């Protein structure tokens, strides 16, 4: 056995069809925080949503932040699920924007981020294709008897 | 013999011939040395080239 | 629309079988042939039923346990001209009888 | 969308019990086929026009797709405004069944939403009949590549 | 497995309150959201792990050596 | 809501019934134009009844064909296999009542030619057996009977009368 | 227009799907001479000309007797009266039938008497009744169909499916100095070489500007070159 | 608390799945096998007898697995999980009972092992079967592993549900050139055999059957088929008027130019062109030379004794090709599921069995000859323990098949491979992911795009959300959540019943049919063409939904093509849903309180006449609505829930109706690669390469599909609090950016487990 | 001409006739034909 720390270069998914690999691993201090003090854990590139045109996830985020406040697993399902328009009501009284967006402070500078940002809980499952398996190198190795080429 | 009906008795003309065989996939397609294979990841800070 | 015309052809039959039926009231040699479900579903074999066309051209046909068993129309024979025969005591057979005119089935309703 | 339902509805309802003007499509019944395909395309694009134009300033399916890089105005039109005419093999979805597409439709329905059409945005959700359709077009593309 | 000993963002220690959480739910039947709140987690990423995190370790202790 | 009576029949030497491909209903006033002469046969198990009707010389007959090889001035050759299946019943309407009768074996009737058997007469000279062939060869072996033919109404009224 | 078209142009085989012939018309009309030449070459009209077919026997008489609608020749303008199509029958008959007398009494009649493994009168009779309402009457036998088209707004001129490019080039009432097509190989058999090449890099560049990108003419001219 | 008629139907799907399980396909077919088809196979061959010593016989009587008549379940067997560590093969022994001929006054019997059968986890005969959470402990094994996978040689494998083209059915294909091949390939028991038919040339059309030499004019055969009237052929296969008149008669010509009269010689044209009987048996060169073939050529579908059935069957087939020659379209593609019948492990392992058992008998004969060749004393000798020494070919041979995937069937001379797999455990989802996977096979070459795309008929009876890229030589699909693969039912009763309703036997029929009504096809075989088709239908369907012949035996009318079909075939896809009588459903909303109480459950609505199983054919004839909210009293049925359409894998995705489908396809191609908690027995089992995660968590938003696969008790993933922003500049396409001091706090940590087996073995020295 | 055999019920065909005239028989079962044939089809 060995316990792999999720090293740079490890495929993650959004369970929603986003299939990606981590980039720089930033420290803690960096990346936004806002008012509670929380630090977004995974931080994700926006561009993927429009060209892949998948808004399901981008609702799942709302449903998530709404869930963890009421303290209830909140449902969703094909042709059905929790009706979005009430999700707002659950947040707006508890202080978070009627849509998922919220302010954040860039960790680097420390001044307000000039545009709103949108975040909540999302379920990111980690995949096979751990890199420490898949990296490969050779100097001069064995050759097959027949062709005597690597 | 055997006689459990073993089809690919052909040993020769084909090893020289087709698909990924000798002549193409092996001699013109030679598998190489001093190499490496890895997953990628962006690096803006690094220059081009 | 399908059923309307379909179910109408029922009463169209009650007319059809009705006329040529009562035209058999005489005693020539003319035979109409039926089909009945097997197992003889009436009541028992103690040792039968009868027919009616109820008002507005129905069919009430009963056998046993006053079972309501009704079927009408038929498959259309036409080109086949059908003749009823008899086996007379093995050899010296073949007494021909009544030919055929009418044909109708019967089915337990549901 | 409703402006098209009665327009093409008028075309199909007068084709069955009467005749019409058949464009140079050689035989007929493809007349209303090219009609419905053109009309629904122009409607779908037109709703995207008021989707991109009257959309607010400073929002990402605009600043990105309207201008720079990922996606395009048709793409964001499929998100907010409407999706339309899942089109496989060049036209609407052919009959797998008899005189119908799916079990959920009556017989001899030439209306849209009966073949590979959707009136709902990805945002408003989908109905099963249009979902199964939208599970086709993108797939015929996938095999068409593979 | 076991409730983590801090969340994955804040760093407030959640290791403790999982016991007091579940106890506070079973005895003194009380709804989730209200429960965790007076249990002292206002920030939600601190909170998820209490709320989330099925506890497997029980279902893994059926299989122990002695039985 | 009235009643029209019906009652069963007995065995009464069975029954049977032909239908044949030859002669449909006439288009004219009386569509019937009944067959003739009978002169038939039977054999057990497989029945295969030879059925016979003579031919007219005025019919555009061509005695030459009959005088060519096979002699056709003889009767017309009809036969076919047959089957019984239950529930199939004849009936007749006697006055206000009606009498059903069982049928049993029903045969189609197919015209064919012993004439090509004559085509064989000049053609021939100068374990296992499980299936329909097991039935064909047996059908050939045991094939043999001369059946008379009769017509009339005797018990078909009265047997039905006495058995109600 | 797909990439498999490049497959066939590069591959340069004998037979090809949708082998269009582009042929510019003499002048610009949608009427008459417009349609006329289309009537001068389109497949065979015989069944469309066939009206109904007729067979009768009088004693020994064996008749294949049919009639025709002249008003159709008035619809689509063609050059025939009867004896044109009359001799045309025995012309094309070489596929099956044999040459003999044929006649009209008036207004579109044919007369075919046939005669002598017996019942030959009946057997040939059948095949005659069968394939006759097919065979070529007027047209160019390798051409399936033709369409008159509209160019821009002003010009309107036909394109024709078929392999000929020689006959239809020759065919009266179409200026031949400009006629254009696909399937390079058959260009190579009429104009040939330098023409075939200069076509292949026109058509490659054509089809591959529809699917997008741009390859420049530089490379294409080279492809069509080493192919030629 | 009145339950809302809108969603209350939700409570169905669990109760459906609760008793009758999620993965029941592989179970039932198995449990049907061991409990039944063994008692068939031996009932086929119960007597082996040599040629020698005219007094001998060996008479099988009963077959049993694990039950020697001591207790109900076998008194002792080896526990499966522990059997997985030793590289053993989970097995229950076979038991057979025999009759001998040995010496004067014997004819004795016993209870004997012929060998061992690798039964299937959580079958009937398994130790795990019906054991709750306690035996689970003591047997050291997972509660939530759905089972239905075998285990052999210590590895862990599955028979994969194998799709197969419809067998014993009509099909009509057209093409450029060609001339519209028709085909009917029929098989049962002996001799799986194809029969093609087509035009050769120009209205002149012929039977190609490789048993015959080359071809026959169909007019000849149909004559020899025992309809001799000739020109009534035209009236039969053609029609009355339409166009069809001419097109067929052209064919009918060339029969006249040759020969006629099946009474002797018209048959003789056939046997004249048949190949030889291979020496002996040729004795049947006759006019009955080919009378064998005319009932058994290909078709074992009819055969029998007189000809009229097969005759008119081949006729009605010949109709559909000339219908195609009239116009293209109006024909049958092979795409929509109703023309394809998948098949489970049940019939597979038998077919393999009766072969291995058959070779067991053929050779056990030849071993009982050696003893009885050379007389010694009066040769008696038990002639019974020799089954032990001459066995395994039944067992070890069977293990070879089930593990490797080479099935060599000598009896069909038909070989298939790649038919099983290592069940891949990377996740609890993959556990039932390999399970319930449809492997299509054959597919000729790849170049046809036809047997590829996703046909709209597939709605709800197969997962729409995955068709991954492991295609290659085949195709892979998945079932829906609610499917019940119909088994074999029966025939003769439904036949005589059909008559009871008043259909008329073909023998009585006019010999003018096509005009009158439609015709009633059992399994694609003509019977009655009854009067009043629709009333017949509603009557029959009314019977099925309550009284008799339930589940399958579907029925559907047809219009364009004139037919009504009663299909009894097994190995076929069916699905649940509710009948709406008049406007509303049959539920009546008080029935569900009467349900969730637990005194009612499922498979009770059939006997109450609420829900039944349709079929792709039937439902195509039927009319369905989505929501109870929208009904019109033109309707028949309403789906119980719309989200049954997404597969067990697909049900994961939250809010799938907001995506574009290729994303869900890639997702059903991913989630089975999500590392996870596997099963509760995780740490105790020892596997080849097994990942697993340190701190799994319930996905924050579930789906009513997840909770019913127990996916939240084995969650695979972390639940990560995640901005959406451009940061760094290390981001770009799909590339995430993680968080130190978070990843270090126990986010997304993995383990990995490998096994190294080293077998120690003694050498002949 | 493709017509029906009365009686014999097989087929019809035009045949080569004696003294010409072709008559019209039913091959392989006795029949003959009046000629003077009125034959009309479209
Ligand atoms: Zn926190
Ligand atoms: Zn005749």
């Amino acid at each position: 056995r060995q316990n792999r720390r999720p090293e740079l270069g490890d495929k993650f998914s959004s369970r929603h069809g986003q299939k990606g690999v981590c980039g720089i691993i930033v420290k803690q201090e960096d990346m936004p925080f806002n008012d509670q003090g929380i630090v977004p854990d995974i931080i994700m590139n926006p561009h993927g949503f429009p060209s892949r045109m998948t808004v399901g996830k981008m609702i799942e985020l709302i449903s998530g932040k709404a869930g963890v406040l009421n303290g209830t697993l909140e449902y969703g399902t094909c042709f059905g699920g929790s009706k979005l328009e009430d999700m707002s009501k659950i947040l707006v009284d508890q202080g978070f924007n009627y849509s998922g967006k919220d302010m954040l402070y860039s960790g680097i500078t420390g001044e307000c981020l000039q545009a709103y940002i949108f975040f909540g809980p999302i379920y990111y499952q980690k995949l096979k294709h751990m890199v420490l398996d898949k990296m490969h190198a050779r100097a001069r190795g064995p050759r097959a008897v027949l062709t005597r080429q690597p | 013999n055997g006689g459990g009906k073993v089809k690919p008795i052909r040993g020769f003309c084909q090893r020289l011939k087709g698909k990924q065989g000798r002549f193409r996939g092996n001699l013109s397609g030679k598998r190489v040395d001093f190499s490496g294979r890895t997953v990628i990841s962006p690096d803006p800070n690094l220059s081009i080239d | 629309k399908e059923a309307a015309a379909e179910l109408e052809l029922l009463n169209a039959d009650h007319q059809h079988i009705l006329r040529k039926l009562k035209k058999m009231n005489n005693k020539p040699e003319r035979f109409m042939v039926f089909q009945l479900p097997t197992r003889l579903p009436a009541f028992e074999r103690p040792a039968v039923g009868s027919i009616r066309v109820h008002k507005s051209g129905k069919l009430s046909v009963k056998i046993g346990n006053v079972v309501m068993d009704i079927g009408k129309g038929a498959e259309t024979t036409f080109l086949q001209d059908v003749i009823a025969l008899s086996i007379a005591d093995d050899a010296s057979s073949a007494e021909l009888l009544g030919r055929v005119d009418g044909k109708i089935v019967v089915t337990p309703q549901i | 969308v409703e402006i098209a339902y009665h327009k093409c509805d008028e075309l199909i309802t007068l084709f069955n019990k009467g005749e019409l003007e058949t464009q140079p499509g050689c035989n007929e019944e493809q007349t209303l086929e090219a009609k419905i395909g053109g009309l629904l395309s122009k409607v779908r694009e037109e709703v995207g026009d008021v989707c991109i134009n009257e959309l607010d300033n400073w929002n990402a399916p605009l600043i990105m797709a309207t201008c720079g890089s990922k996606g395009s105005t048709l793409n964001v039109s499929q998100m907010v405004a409407v999706v339309g005419q899942q089109i496989i093999s060049g036209n609407r979805v052919p009959d797998g069944f008899q005189d119908r597409s799916l079990p959920h439709f009556p017989k001899n329905s030439k209306t849209p939403q009966s073949k590979g059409f959707v009136r709902n945005s990805f945002f408003s959700g989908l109905s099963p009949p249009e979902f199964l359709f939208h599970a086709i077009s993108g797939r015929e593309g996938l095999v068409d590549t593979a | 497995m076991i409730v983590p000993v801090r969340c994955f963002s804040c760093g407030k220690v959640v290791g403790d309150k999982w016991e007091s959480y579940l106890n506070l739910l079973q005895e003194d039947e009380l709804d989730e959201g209200t429960a965790l709140s007076r249990l002292g987690l206002k920030r939600y990423c601190c909170r998820r792990m209490i709320l989330t995190h099925v506890d497997l370790i029980e279902k893994f202790l059926r299989y122990n050596p002695l039985e | 809501i009235e009643e029209f009576p019906l009652k069963i029949s007995g065995e009464e030497e069975s029954l049977h019934v032909f239908q044949y491909a030859n002669r449909p209903r006439l288009v004219g006033r009386k569509p019937a134009e009944h067959p003739f002469i009978s002169a038939a046969r039977y054999k057990p198990k497989s029945h295969l009844w030879e059925i016979d009707i003579p031919l007219d010389e005025q019919a555009f007959y061509n005695k030459d064909k009959a005088e060519s090889e096979w002699n056709g001035v003889n009767v017309q050759t009809l036969k076919g296999v047959g089957v019984e299946n239950n529930g199939q019943y004849a009936a007749f309407v006697k006055d206000m009542q009606v009498y059903l009768v069982p049928i049993e074996r029903v045969a189609q009737l197919k015209p064919f030619f012993k004439y090509i058997d004559d085509a064989n007469v000049t053609r021939k000279q100068e374990n296992r057996l499980t299936g329909s062939l097991l039935a064909h060869k047996v059908a050939d072996e045991e094939a043999n009977i001369e059946l008379t033919w009769a017509e009339g109404t005797f018990e078909q009224f009265k047997d039905t009368i006495v058995k109600e | 227009l797909g990439v498999p078209r490049i497959k066939e142009i590069i591959n340069a085989s004998k037979v090809i799907s949708t082998p269009i012939i582009n042929a510019v018309l003499v002048n610009d009309n949608d009427e008459r001479a417009a349609r006329v030449v289309k009537g001068r070459v389109e497949k065979t009209l015989l069944s469309d000309v066939a009206f109904y077919v007729q067979d009768v026997y009088k004693d020994n008489l064996s008749f294949i007797q049919v009639r025709i609608d002249l008003g159709t020749i008035d619809k689509l303008q063609l050059e025939l009266t009867i004896e044109d199509i009359a001799v045309a029958i025995t012309r094309a008959s070489k596929l099956k039938i044999q040459a003999s007398d044929v006649n009209i009494i008036g207004k579109d009649r044919i007369a075919i008497n046939v005669f002598p493994s017996e019942n030959d009168v009946f057997y040939r009779m059948q095949q005659l009744r069968r394939a006759l309402p097919d065979v070529v009457v007027k047209g160019l036998p390798d051409i399936s169909r033709a369409v008159i088209n509209i160019r821009d707004d002003g010009k309107r001129e036909l394109l024709v499916e078929g392999y000929g490019l020689r006959d239809v080039m020759c065919t009266d009432g179409v200026i031949g100095s400009r006629t254009t097509t696909n399937h390079v190989l058959e260009v190579f058999s009429v104009l040939g070489i330098e023409a075939a090449r200069y076509s292949i890099i026109r058509e490659i560049n054509y089809t591959m500007s529809n699917h997008g990108m741009s390859v420049d003419p530089r490379h294409i001219q080279l492809l069509g070159d080493v192919m030629t | 608390d009145e339950i809302n008629t809108a969603q209350d139907k939700w409570h169905l799907l669990p109760a459906f799945l609760k008793v009758k399980g999620l993965v029941k396909q592989h179970l039932d077919s198995f449990n049907y096998f061991v409990d039944t088809d063994l008692k068939k196979i031996i009932k086929a061959n119960q007597l082996i007898l040599s040629d020698v010593d005219p007094e001998f016989y060996l008479k099988y009587v009963d077959i049993r697995v694990g039950k020697k008549s001591s207790s109900s379940t076998k008194d002792y067997l080896t526990p499966p999980h522990e059997c997985r560590l030793r590289d053993m093969t989970y097995s229950a022994p076979i038991y057979v009972d025999i009759e001998y001929t040995r010496g004067r006054n014997i004819i004795m019997h016993k209870d004997v092992e012929i060998g061992r059968m690798p039964i299937m986890l959580r079958s009937n005969k398994c130790i795990l079967y019906d054991a709750d959470e306690s035996k689970m402990a003591k047997l050291n094994e997972c509660p939530l592993d759905p089972g239905g996978y075998f285990i052999v040689n210590g590895t862990e494998k599955v028979i994969l549900v194998q799709e197969q083209l419809s067998k014993n059915r009509i099909i009509v294909e057209a093409d450029e050139k060609k001339g519209i091949v028709q085909a009917s390939v029929t098989s049962s028991t002996h001799e799986r055999k194809s029969k093609t038919y087509v035009i050769t040339k120009n209205g002149k059309i012929y039977l190609k059957h490789n048993s015959i030499a080359e071809e026959i004019p169909i007019a000849i055969v149909l004559k020899a088929c025992g309809i001799l009237s000739d020109l009534e052929i035209m009236q039969l296969v053609c029609g009355n008027d339409s166009s069809y008149q001419d097109i067929f008669a052209v064919n009918l010509e060339e029969s006249s130019k040759l020969d006629i009269y099946t009474q002797q010689q018209a048959l003789e044209y056939i046997g004249a062109k048949v190949k030889t009987m291979r020496r002996q048996k040729l004795t049947i060169l006759q006019e009955g030379i080919e009378a064998i073939a005319t009932t058994v050529i290909a078709h074992l579908t009819v055969e029998a004794l007189d000809f009229r059935e097969k005759a008119l069957y081949i006729a009605m087939m010949t109709r559909r090709v000339v219908m195609a020659m009239y116009n293209p379209k109006m024909i049958d593609d092979r795409d929509y599921v109703g023309n394809k019948r998948l098949e489970l492990a049940g019939q597979l392992i038998s077919l393999l069995f009766e072969d291995l058992f058959k070779k067991f008998n053929n050779d056990f004969k030849l071993s009982i000859d050696k003893v009885l060749k050379k007389p010694n004393r009066a040769m008696e000798y038990d002639a019974l323990l020799s089954i032990n020494v001459h066995s395994n070919n039944i067992t070890s041979g069977l293990n070879r098949a089930i593990s490797t995937g080479n099935w060599s069937l000598k009896r069909f001379k038909m070989e298939r491979a790649g038919v099983t797999h290592v069940l891949s455990r990377l996740s609890y989802i993959s556990a039932l992911g390999m399970m319930t996977r449809i492997s299509s096979q054959f597919e000729k070459s790849r170049k046809v795009s036809g047997p590829r795309a996703l046909q709209p008929s597939q709605f709800g009876m197969l997962c729409t959300a995955d068709t991954p890229e492991g295609e290659a030589c085949g195709l892979v699909k998945n079932l829906a959540l609610m499917t019940h693969i119909t088994t074999d039912d029966e025939e003769e009763p439904i036949k005589k019943l059909c008559y009871v309703l008043g259909v008329e036997d073909i023998t009585l029929i006019d010999s003018a049919s096509l005009h009158l009504n439609y015709g009633v096809y059992l399994n694609g075989t003509l019977i009655g063409s009854i009067r009043f088709p629709t009333k017949f239908v509603t009557q029959f369907r009314h019977l099925r939904r309550t009284g008799k012949v339930s589940e399958f035996i579907s029925i559907y009318s047809n219009s364009h093509q004139m037919a009504v079909h009663i299909a009894t075939d097994g190995g076929r896809i069916c699905r649940p849903l509710i009948i709406v009588s008049d406007g509303q459903s049959r539920v009546k909303d008080i029935h569900l309180r009467k349900l969730l109480d637990g005194e009612l459950d499922f498979d009770d609505f059939l006997k109450l006449g609420l829900v039944e199983y349709l079929d792709v054919n039937e439902e195509n004839d039927s009319y369905i609505a989505l929501y109870e909210k929208d009904i019109v009293p033109s309707m028949t049925h309403l789906e119980i829930e719309p989200f049954t359409i997404l597969g067990a894998v697909a049900g994961l995705i939250p809010y799938p109706h907001h995506n574009q489908s290729p994303r869900n396809t890639y997702q059903c191609a991913m989630g089975k690669q999500a590392i996870g908690a596997i099963a509760y027995n995780q740490f105790k089992r020892i596997d080849t390469l097994l990942y697993l995660m340190t701190y799994p968590q319930q996905p924050m938003v579930k789906t009513k599909t997840i909770e019913l696969i127990d996916y939240d008790k084995l969650p695979a993933g972390q639940n990560a609090t995640v901005a959406v922003m451009s940061y760094s500049g290390y981001d770009i396409e799909d590339a995430l950016v993680l968080n130190k001091s978070s990843i270090d706090r126990g986010f997304g940590r993995c383990e990995t487990r490998r096994k190294t087996t080293t077998v120690l073995k003694r050498y002949a020295n | 001409m493709l017509s029906f055999c009365p009686s014999c019920n097989n087929m019809l065909l035009i045949t080569s006739g004696d003294s010409g005239v072709y008559t019209l028989a039913c091959r392989s079962c006795p029949y003959e034909f009046p000629i003077e044939g009125i034959e009309i089809y479209d």
